[PDB]
């Protein structure tokens, strides 16, 4: 029940790195995974991987385990059950195949067999 | 499981509190172990102690629940109440934050509650009366 | 484009009507040993959960989706159709502790 | 229904009275809300008001009629008590004119659903020794 | 049966004296009948009758054992707390000498039926979840 904004739409070219945010708000941040999800120009939506805001662990697709720098921060609590976090995207080999516009996403639930379903998510970010 | 303790899941899921519900009925009435200042003041409390326990058993006793941690019931619930999923609640929201959202309807549902064993007594004694 | 969940390529529909999008594939990502969740995606846009576990609509959503997992394929139905229903539909199979294997999409049109 | 209230039957038929119970059961020991005159003289009627009440309930607890507000027991009812028809009772005199009547043999009646409960769990407990 | 009174068993067999629990049960908490010595030390006597009363209570509702005057559980005899004969205990020793051999043991018997009712109202809630 809260905004998970984004940062620009930033441009660069391949070989390079590109960092992209996720600040979040209306939700306790620790209580849920945060996936980041991409549909680009040449296939349609791919899942990348998510991570856990308390656990601190993470677990990606194998396609990329080896190009993904994916960390967050830790919440500042505004009250009881709202809180205001922070998750952070990077690649590492870059080419123009990764085009396309990217998101952040909060998961679904706190237990059972849908944890880290993404639920929530973001508004978008256009790559190169 | 794991012996979280008193109230240790207070920040967890509806879903995994409910299944350490022993672990806060015992500390609720602790136990056992004269005209000073804490003196009074500890008997004052200790009456209170009981009082508080007592209403939550009488509260208990006249809904049939007398006895029990988890207790299921005829009341069936309102949308009104909480037009919520079965999912997005016990595997999401904790205790806390749903005593929130209960607040104003949690004394309607106290009435419902009582009447509703009344009404199971009362036919109970029908069905004994052959 | 190498998604190995196949759907239903595209298809077409009218007002008041009701619609069915097919989501298989082979034994490794299908389907009575996974859940199946779909998902509303406007092109390059922001996406929303329609389904999660084969048949569980997410809060909020109308009760004209629907859901269906037989041991081969899950479908998603559109009952009565609205015409802001003009999207693309995506599914994905997973389980408790592994990630979404979407789907290749299904472009819904209600001209009507 | 008519909600007639705290005590609101005391002049009304024994079955009418007998189908409202729980409001009685909720007033019994109401609830919550430090050495002056009403100071100490509060706290001697707040403790009063649980041992009267946990009376009640042990005595509840001792017959089988623990959570109880209509209860059937084993002990047949003794013509020497009340040689009265069942339908010049319940829908004729009141709880009241009932007390009167009934005070002499109710200490009797009080010992005979004692043992009639300690000879049913004592029975149940050869039922379940197999 | 022999009206032995309160505690006319303490020296006689377990299997006798569990007989006669509703005799000791009803004198636990006796009953009914300002600032000066007594006084106060009365009102200290009369708090601390219901306190010991009510967690004796309280243990006997968190074992599924409310209302019960002889309960039985899940739990299985261990061994190691006494590995005596059936016939060696009802038909001999007293229940004196009973809580002496189980004084130790006595605290984790005491937390195993506690799990053993809550894994029991969680089975019974999926039992009736449909
Ligand atoms: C405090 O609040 C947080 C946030 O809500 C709680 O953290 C969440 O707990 C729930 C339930 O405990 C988690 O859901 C489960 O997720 C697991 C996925 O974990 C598996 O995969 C992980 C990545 O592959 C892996 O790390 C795990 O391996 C162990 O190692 C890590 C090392 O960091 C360790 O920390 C883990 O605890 C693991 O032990 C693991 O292999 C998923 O498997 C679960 O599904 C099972 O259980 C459900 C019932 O719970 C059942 O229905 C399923 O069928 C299946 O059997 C379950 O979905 C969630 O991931 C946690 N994190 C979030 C939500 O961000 C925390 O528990 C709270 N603690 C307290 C004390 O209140
Ligand atoms: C829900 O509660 C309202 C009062 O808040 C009542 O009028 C209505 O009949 C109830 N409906 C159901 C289905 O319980
Ligand atoms: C309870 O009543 C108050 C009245 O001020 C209202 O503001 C609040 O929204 C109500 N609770 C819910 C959950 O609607
Ligand atoms: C009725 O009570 C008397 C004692 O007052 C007793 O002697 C008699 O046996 C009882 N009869 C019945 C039928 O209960
Ligand atoms: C109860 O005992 C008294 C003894 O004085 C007697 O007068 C009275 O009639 C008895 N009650 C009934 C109902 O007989
Ligand atoms: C008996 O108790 C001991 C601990 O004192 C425990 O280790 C053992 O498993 C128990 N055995 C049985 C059969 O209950
Ligand atoms: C209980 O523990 C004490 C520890 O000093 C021990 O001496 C005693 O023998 C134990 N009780 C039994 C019945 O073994």
């Amino acid at each position: 029940q809260g905004q998970l904004v984004q940062s620009g739409a930033t441009t660069t070219k391949p070989g390079s790195s590109v960092k992209i945010s996720c600040k979040t708000s209306g939700y306790r941040f620790n209580f849920y995974h945060i996936n980041w999800i991409r549909q680009t120009a040449g296939r349609g939506p791919e899942w990348m991987g998510w991570i856990s805001p308390y656990s601190g662990d993470k677990n990606l697709a194998p396609a990329f385990q080896d190009r993904v720098n994916m960390t967050t921060d830790t919440e500042v609590p505004v009250t009881s059950f709202t809180s205001t976090g922070a998750a952070y995207m990077e690649i590492r080999n870059l080419t123009s195949d990764d085009t396309g516009t990217y998101f952040c996403a909060k998961g679904l639930l706190r237990d059972g067999s849908s944890t880290w379903l993404p639920y929530l998510w973001g508004q978008g970010t256009l790559l190169t | 499981a794991v012996f979280l303790g008193f109230l240790g899941a207070a920040g967890s899921t509806m879903g995994a509190a409910s299944m350490t519900l022993t672990v806060q009925a015992r500390n609720l009435l602790s136990g056992i172990v004269k005209l000073t200042v804490w003196g009074i003041k500890q008997l004052q409390a200790r009456v209170l102690a009981v009082e508080r326990y007592l209403r939550d058993q009488q509260l208990l006793g006249i809904w049939g629940c007398s006895g029990k941690l988890i207790c299921c019931t005829n009341v069936p619930w309102n949308s009104s109440w909480s037009n919520r999923n079965l999912s997005e609640i016990w595997d999401n929201m904790t205790w806390l934050q749903w005593d929130k959202e209960i607040s104003n309807y949690t004394q309607i549902i106290y009435g419902l509650l009582e009447e509703s064993q009344n009404q199971q007594e009362k036919n109970e004694q029908d069905l004994l009366a052959l | 484009s190498q998604s190995v969940l196949t759907q239903s390529a595209s298809v077409s529909g009218s007002l008041g009507q009701s619609v069915t999008i097919s989501c298989t594939g082979p034994n490794s990502v299908c389907c009575s040993h996974k859940s199946i969740s779909w998902y509303q995606w406007p092109p390059g846009r922001a996406p929303t959960l329609i389904i999660y576990e084969d048949n569980e609509r997410a809060p909020g959503i109308s009760p004209r989706f629907s859901g269906y997992k037989s041991y081969w394929s899950a479908y998603l139905t559109i009952s009565d159709l609205r015409p802001e229903d003009e999207t693309t539909y995506y599914c994905c199979s997973y389980t408790h502790n592994s990630g979404c294997v979407f789907g290749t999409g299904t472009k819904v049109s209600v001209l009507g």
